[PDB]
């Protein structure tokens, strides 16, 4: 454990707050922060170095060295150093278009220690969970064209209701504002959570009587999101946030609005704008490409139908249906459809986190609920 | 080459009529679980903007 499961997250909280700090190697505007702007929901949130390329380049550099070795203590030790030199080598060009070494080294090593002795997604989960409260508690601005010091948020309307009368105009201003966090917008990020936490609990149930035990019904759940919102929304973000900043960079080294007719997630309340074919092509991307990512993810990441029969048979578990090996086909009528439709319906519920518009871009705001569920299962497990 | 898509959509509607559904109790249970898990990590950014505006006033 009880103290350990709070203590490890307290260490991770403190190393996410001390790596929520800006460098002091020179101050500019958002010019070197435009490529890192679209990677805000990738690892962490600054317009500067905070947790740039911390823990996932360690793993992908491990994948590169595994690929070289294919086509333990020394390997795991060189993991941290090879994954730590590359973020400094990329911060070289991030400066050119010193502090980060011990920072991202301990940011890698602490979560490596709680993943080995005792949390990559917890960073993005905290990044979204701060964002929902920041866009709900925003009293911090210099006085704009309306308000006292306020952004139209919840505590802003709380301290604005007693000083401003005429609630009839105030309700329409609080329902039809399009540049700030609104009041009709925060009910959409509760609607998307109450819908996706209902779609999370869709699952298919299969019976298992374990071998030489008369009637222990350890049933096996095949979820709708068989593939947690992790390995599909991460793929949508990893194609989108890289193609966007590459179209930023190459257009200025050799277009932002010249090629936006297939790129932009629309965040307008009147969504039948001047390019209604763009919404169609965007919905075809945000369904088909991510569903293809899911259907190609099952056949790689060890949880296909023909491999889950091996994981069932190694545990001395058998179905209560036909034969010792027809358990493959007795669930292969359910696995590829719960990968394909399980990748399509999550894309539709990421579309309807933007078509309505809930708190954000439909990517981190919909992928944060799977980390809440994935840590709920840890909390209920042990 | 549209009959495979017809096969996919009839298989998906055959799937979601087979799945079990959270109706009224487990829905509220998992909603309370994600509400308390969101209320844990939500107020940490609130404490970040509590700690930081004295520090932003200083620097
Ligand atoms: C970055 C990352 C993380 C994943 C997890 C990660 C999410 C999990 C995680 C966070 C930690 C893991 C590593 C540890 O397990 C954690 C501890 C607790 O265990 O990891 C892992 O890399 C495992 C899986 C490997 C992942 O490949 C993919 O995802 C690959 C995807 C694609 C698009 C493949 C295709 C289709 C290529 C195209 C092929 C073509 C065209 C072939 C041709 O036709 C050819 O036949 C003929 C020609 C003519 O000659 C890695 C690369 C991804």
């Amino acid at each position: 454990q009880f103290k350990e499961k709070v203590l490890w997250t307290a260490i991770t909280l403190f190393i996410f707050l001390v790596c929520c700090q800006i460098p002091l190697f020179g101050i500019m505007s958002s010019d070197s922060a435009d490529p890192f702007y679209w990677m805000r929901v990738i690892l962490a949130s600054n317009r500067g170095t905070l947790m740039e390329l911390g823990i996932s380049p360690i793993v992908t550099s491990g994948l590169i060295m595994q690929l070289l070795a294919g086509a333990r203590a020394l390997f795991n030790g060189a993991q941290k150093l090879f994954g730590m030199i590359i973020t400094i080598g990329q911060s070289i060009v991030y400066v050119m278009t010193l502090l980060i070494t011990i920072q991202l080294f301990v940011a890698g090593l602490i979560v490596l220690l709680l993943d080995e002795l005792l949390g990559i997604s917890l960073f993005i989960a905290t990044n979204i969970c701060e964002t929902i409260v920041w866009k709900a508690f925003s009293p911090t601005t210099v006085n704009t064209g309306r308000g006292m010091e306020f952004e139209g948020a919840i505590i802003a309307l709380f301290h604005l209701l007693a000083t401003r009368t005429d609630k009839v105009r105030a309700l329409r201003e609080a329902f039809y504002r399009q540049n700030l966090p609104n009041l009709m917008n925060l009910i959409a990020t509760i609607f998307v959570f109450a819908v996706v936490i209902y779609f999370q609990g869709f699952r298919v149930d299969l019976p298992i009587k374990s071998a030489r035990y008369r009637g222990q019904y350890n049933t096996y759940p095949i979820k709708l999101f068989y593939t947690s919102n992790i390995p599909i929304i991460l793929q949508s973000a990893l194609v989108s946030n890289l193609y966007v900043i590459s179209q930023m960079l190459s257009a200025r080294f050799s277009p932002v609005g010249g090629l936006c007719h297939y790129l932009s997630p629309p965040e307008s309340f009147g969504s039948v704008l001047e390019d209604p074919v763009h919404a169609v092509v965007y919905i075809v991307f945000m369904l088909g490409s991510c569903a293809f990512f899911s259907k190609t993810w099952i056949e790689v990441s060890g949880s296909s139908a023909k491999d889950v029969a091996k994981q069932l048979k190694e545990q001395q578990m058998v179905m209560r249906g036909h034969r010792e090996t027809s358990m493959v086909h007795e669930l292969n009528r359910y696995i590829p459809t719960a990968a394909a439709f399980g990748g399509l319906c999550i894309g539709a519920l990421s579309v309807l986190a933007d078509f309505l518009g809930a708190i954000g871009s439909g990517t981190g705001i919909l992928l944060a609920v799977t980390i809440i569920y994935q840590y709920f299962e840890i909390f209920v497990k042990e | 080459f549209v009959e495979p898509s017809r096969q996919f959509v009839k298989d998906s509607i055959r799937l979601v009529k087979r799945c079990t559904k959270p109706d009224r109790k487990e829905f509220q249970k998992i909603a309370m679980a994600t509400a308390i898990g969101f209320a844990i990590m939500g107020f940490i950014g609130f404490f970040v903007k509590l700690i930081h505006i004295p520090i932003n006033n200083i620097i």
